[PDB]
């Protein structure tokens, strides 16, 4: 209710620009993903939901179908690429290499998570390994926590003191990604969608009108 | 477009594992959720689970122990396995998919017509075809009443039609009694204009998938 | 597991707007579907996306979702829209989806209809097999609630009666079955038989004889 006792929305007319998360030429590594903070104009959720081809689209905590009636401080877009078995971890409560070392959501998450296939795009003939992932690290990380050290991880009882060697390995792993690779094993661009209401002035709102307020009922 | 088209035993064993298969056409597997639902006679929808054209699985919760859903792609089909099945296994099972990504926004609105699956201790039997002759002809509304009784089968269904799918006006076909002895029986009954009752042969084309009992069979007076 | 919710039947009058209550715990979070399903064929989705429609559907049909409640509004309820309904929604914590408990809408007023019967007497095909069977068929009456009896000359019969539960045909309509099995020696050893259907009040009687 951003005060719809009768219509009364913000003035805005700048619209949001989800484009440049969504059809980006390039993105990231998981264990690097970039965030995006959308901010100070309306926001159109209709080209997203009804347009395009997407493989998930899982909201928690709040209905797609509602986003371009609510109005919030802050959205946040975070932007990564997995294989297709692994988006099933990017969800609250998850485990796995990606939801424990790369990506994690809280348990009251707020928010979706959209995924598509992006086979065609993000992987080569010869295989693309620009797209990392984190293979080990010494704990879980905190939901929302981006990691982007490359210390060498201590397996074994002797310290590593930074060389690789016995029992002494580069955290990061690369994706294969070629195009022939099982559909599973595919390369799938997900992005998630933070909603964020804080004690202040709504900044993100769906496009709607307003009247002018009365003195009555 | 795409239509869905369900296929399986009409009778399962007690203890036995179901298998299903959905052959869509008209259209592509790729990139798309195809579920399997089922009805239990007089109650509600319950869905299953679905499979992704990479061969990944989603299923009830309820239902995640016995359930397998295959998909192949190359012979545009997705399979269904039910292990350990129970009475209250028995339920019209449709398949059901959509353009719509996983999860919110996913609906069902290409559906299969949906085939009957029947846990029963044993005996299945094919049907017995009688002819019903035509009252005596009198002719004050023109208007006679012939038909074909199917007595004694099991399990369900039974599909009749008449003059192979040609005479189709005024043909009703009730639902079947539920015997003492456990068979179904069931009559179709057309109306017929009394004027061509002695030049217009009326054949009952009745289909009994889980016996291979097609058989054929006229009416006159 | 997640539990929606729905009342088992509502009746509205025609014309009116017919309203269908699907409730869940928070369920203005979830994205609610509505199947329209019909007697003896598949569910067909009615609304999709808490209020849209798919092309074919007509604009009658709407959709509400607000505070553990979400409605399907049918406005001008024709005869033809008889038939059972359920909300369909996704559940994000448990990854399922659930379906309603399922609605009948039954229009109210349509008027009263008398049973046609038609007694078939047993094939000679039949006797050959060392059996026989009446045949009395009853549709085309409303109410769908119908009571058969059968009578052996001066002496009622039942230990060979067998009778099915009313049935909706595709009229918007009800039709029922019932048999009778005898061996026959039986069916020649009485000079006539009676199907009398009985509905509302009213009777409908016919009779057949062995000749
Ligand atoms: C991205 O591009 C597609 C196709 O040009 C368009 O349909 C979509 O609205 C754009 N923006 C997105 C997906 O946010």
């Amino acid at each position: 209710q951003p005060t719809e006792s009768i219509v009364r929305f913000p003035n805005i007319t700048n619209l949001c620009p989800f484009g440049e998360v969504f059809n980006a030429t390039r993105f990231a590594s998981v264990y690097a993903w970039n965030r995006k903070r959308i901010s100070n104009c309306v926001a159109d959720y209709s080209v997203l939901y009804n347009s395009a081809s997407f493989s998930t689209f899982k909201c928690y905590g709040v209905s797609p179908t509602k986003l371009n009636d609510l109005c919030f401080t802050n959205v946040y877009a975070d932007s990564f690429v997995i294989r297709g078995d692994e988006v099933r971890q990017i969800a609250p409560g998850q485990t796995g290499k990606i939801a424990d070392y790369n990506y994690k959501l809280p348990d009251d998450f707020t928010g979706c998570v959209i995924a598509w296939n992006s086979n065609n795009l993000d992987s080569k003939v010869g295989g693309n390994y620009n797209y990392l992932y984190r293979l080990f690290r010494k704990s879980n990380l905190k939901p929302f926590e981006r990691d982007i050290s490359t210390e060498i991880y201590q397996a074994g009882s002797t310290p590593c003191n930074g060389v690789e060697g016995f029992n002494c390995y580069f955290p990061l792993q690369s994706y294969g990604f070629q195009p022939t690779n099982g559909v599973g094993y595919q390369p799938y661009r997900v992005v998630v969608l933070s909603f964020e209401l804080l004690h202040a002035p709504a900044t993100v709102c769906g496009p709607k009108k307003s009247t002018n307020l009365v003195k009555n009922k | 477009q795409v239509q869905l088209q369900e296929s399986g035993p009409g009778l399962v064993k007690p203890s036995e594992t179901l298998s299903l298969t959905c052959t869509v056409s008209g259209g592509s597997i790729s990139s798309y959720y195809w579920s399997w639902i089922r009805q239990p006679p007089g109650k509600g929808l319950e869905w299953i689970g679905y499979v992704y054209y990479s061969g990944s699985t989603n299923y009830n919760p309820s239902l995640k122990s016995r359930v397998t859903i295959s998909v192949d792609t190359s012979k545009n089909e997705f399979s269904l396995k039910l292990s350990s099945v129970t009475a209250a296994d028995t339920a019209v099972y449709y398949c059901a998919s959509s353009q719509r990504p996983d999860g919110n926004l996913y609906y069902f609105d290409y559906w299969g017509q949906g085939t009957l699956v029947t846990v029963s201790s044993a005996s299945t039997k094919g049907p017995s075809v009688f002819p019903l002759a035509p009252s005596s002809k009198s002719t004050s509304g023109g208007t006679a009443a012939l038909g074909c009784l199917v007595k004694d089968y099991f399990p369900e269904p039974v599909t009749v039609s008449w003059n192979s799918g040609a005479l189709t006006s005024g043909v009703h076909t009730f639902p079947a009694v539920l015997q003492s002895s456990g068979l179904y029986s069931l009559s179709s009954v057309v109306t017929v204009p009394s004027s061509s009752l002695g030049t217009q042969t009326y054949i009952c084309n009745v289909n009994h998938k889980p016996s291979n009992t097609k058989v054929d069979k006229k009416v006159e007076p | 597991s997640y539990v929606l919710t729905q009342p088992p039947s509502v009746s509205v009058a025609p014309g009116q707007t017919a309203r269908i209550t699907c409730g869940g715990n928070n369920i203005g979070s979830k994205t609610v579907h509505w199947y329209q399903q019909k007697p003896g064929q598949a569910p067909v989705l009615v609304v999709y996306d808490d209020s849209d429609r798919p092309s074919g559907i007509p604009e009658r049909f709407s959709g509400s979702n607000s505070g553990n409640t979400a409605t399907l509004t049918i406005s001008r309820v024709e005869a033809g829209d008889e038939a059972d309904y359920y909300c369909q929604v996704w559940d994000s914590s448990s990854d399922h989806y659930v379906f309603g408990t399922g609605t009948k809408v039954t229009v109210l007023g349509q008027p009263k209809a008398a049973p046609s019967v038609t007694l078939f007497p047993p094939s000679s095909e039949e006797l050959q097999a060392n059996k026989a069977t009446l045949v009395c068929l009853i549709s085309d009456f409303y109410p769908g609630a119908v009571t058969v009896a059968w009578k052996a000359d001066s002496s009622p019969v039942k230990a060979g009666v067998e009778t099915t539960t009313p049935s909706k045909q595709s009229n918007n309509k009800y039709a029922a079955s019932s048999y009778l099995s005898l061996t026959p020696e039986q069916w020649k050893s009485h000079r006539s038989y009676s199907c009398q259907v009985t509905h509302e009040g009213s009777t409908v009687e016919k009779t057949v004889a062995p000749t």
